[PDB]
């Protein structure tokens, strides 16, 4: 019951930029018992810093940490691509031992609009009484995006499942998939299907449509 | 050095599991072992600690009655036993060594991916996503269990410009899609084939996208 707060939860930086992550504790922790871990997707966390300042086995010296009481940080002097990852603080001052919720550090790159594509239900799928409409929003930055489905001009929220890729390690864009699942009878009661993507690179939505027949 | 835990474990809801973590390359009794839970997409949550010499435990209250930790010092292996399983217990379970640095966790295992579902193996339906200078095509891979599937395009000779999205649990079954962008003078003249493998049901499915 010592809460570790990592604000902000998500951070962007360019390569070369100085970066600072903060860990804040609800009650004083003794600097000896404060730690940091790095995690990349699909890998285990790794010790990065222990007892506030001590770099761990293999941690390059561009990294430093400091703090005391309720105020801790981890600094990266000059960002490198390798340093994109999620970092957790952790305390051993009183039990139960806890981590903060982590700061995901991603790379800043130039803004980009999603390439949008809509696909009607295939005939194979309709022979099972299912009907999925798919919208791809590909290769965009920054990650924040809104996707709205319209059936004959009216918004639909029921039956929509999304999924996002991890920041692309080569070009630093993101992509998303949006899938609207209806029954076959449901799909055939209506004509117009639209996927509207809203994103900070335009004020008007990117709009993709088809009419079944 | 090392720490070996199984990569995946499938268990029915209501049941129990006993995941094993085998150390090597150090004097096992000199270090405590901690277990940490990581829910898909989420942060880290301490379960508890075990003194490996003596067998004494301390528990995150939250997991009292969910998790039991034990040791066998003769085989150098720590154990966690989760009871009364629900979808809420689906998570990666890491064993970690507590390490002389002021209780900091210096070595981790690769983690055990526990899935709590009633589902039976179920092979996927593969549906072509054909539109109605670049063109985007796709493949919807729906209604399979368990993970993973692998999706390639023309067996791997379409590698660039592919996005294959993470699976989502639609029902108690998984669904996922994959997109490929090619130059428009390539398709429909040259063939584009979604190749989908699901090992668990020993199934491969090849699906070509037709106009």
């Amino acid at each position: 019951d010592i809460i570790l707060t990592q604000s902000p939860a998500i951070m962007s930086a360019s390569l070369g930029e100085r970066v600072t992550l903060t860990c804040t504790a609800s009650s004083s922790v003794s600097s000896s018992y404060l730690h940091w871990y790095q995690q990349k997707p699909g890998s285990s966390p790794k010790l990065w810093i222990y007892s506030t300042y001590n770099l761990a086995g293999a941690v390059p010296p561009r990294f430093s940490g400091s703090g005391s009481g309720t105020s801790y940080s981890l600094t990266i002097s000059s960002m490198e691509a390798e340093d994109a990852a999620t970092y957790y603080c952790q305390q051993y001052h009183r039990s139960p031992w806890t981590f903060g919720g982590g700061t995901k550090l991603e790379i800043k790159r130039a803004d980009a609009a999603p390439t949008v594509s809509i696909f009607p239900p295939s005939s194979e799928q309709l022979t099972s009484g299912g009907a999925s409409v798919v919208c791809f929003l590909n290769n965009f930055y920054p990650k924040d995006i809104n996707v709205k489905w319209k059936i004959d001009g009216s918004e639909r929220q029921n039956g929509v499942l999304n999924s996002w890729t991890d920041q692309d390690s080569k070009d630093s864009t993101y992509s998303m998939s949006s899938t609207l699942t209806l029954t076959k009878d449901e799909y055939e009661r209506h004509n117009s299907y639209t996927c509207e993507a809203t994103h900070k690179t335009s004020t008007s939505p990117i709009v993709k449509n088809f009419n079944r027949n | 050095v090392k720490l070996q835990e199984s990569g995946a474990e499938l268990v029915k809801p209501g049941a129990s599991a006993k995941a094993a973590c085998e150390a090597s390359g150090y004097t096992f009794t000199s270090y405590w072992i901690h277990w940490v839970k990581q829910r898909p997409g989420q942060g880290l949550d301490w379960i508890g600690e075990i003194n490996t010499s003596s067998g004494r435990t301390n528990y995150n209250e939250r997991f009292k009655n969910k998790a039991t930790l034990t040791v066998d010092k003769t085989s150098s292996t720590a154990y966690i036993q989760l009871s009364s399983l629900t979808s809420e217990d689906s998570a990666v379970y890491y064993c970690a060594r507590e390490g002389f640095g002021n209780q900091s966790l210096d070595y981790w295992g690769q983690g055990t991916s526990l899935t709590v579902s009633s589902a039976k193996t179920t092979p996927p339906s593969v549906y072509p996503l054909a539109p109605g200078s670049m063109v985007t095509l796709g493949c919807l891979v729906k209604g399979y269990f368990p993970e993973p599937v692998t999706v390639t395009w023309n067996s791997g000779s379409l590698s660039s410009g592919v996005h294959t999205f993470p699976a989502v649990l639609q029902s108690d079954l998984y669904t996922l899609s994959s997109s490929v962008t090619v130059p428009s003078s390539t398709w429909p003249s040259e063939t584009v084939t979604c190749s989908v493998a699901h090992p668990a049901s020993s199934t491969k499915v090849d699906k070509k996208i037709v106009p």
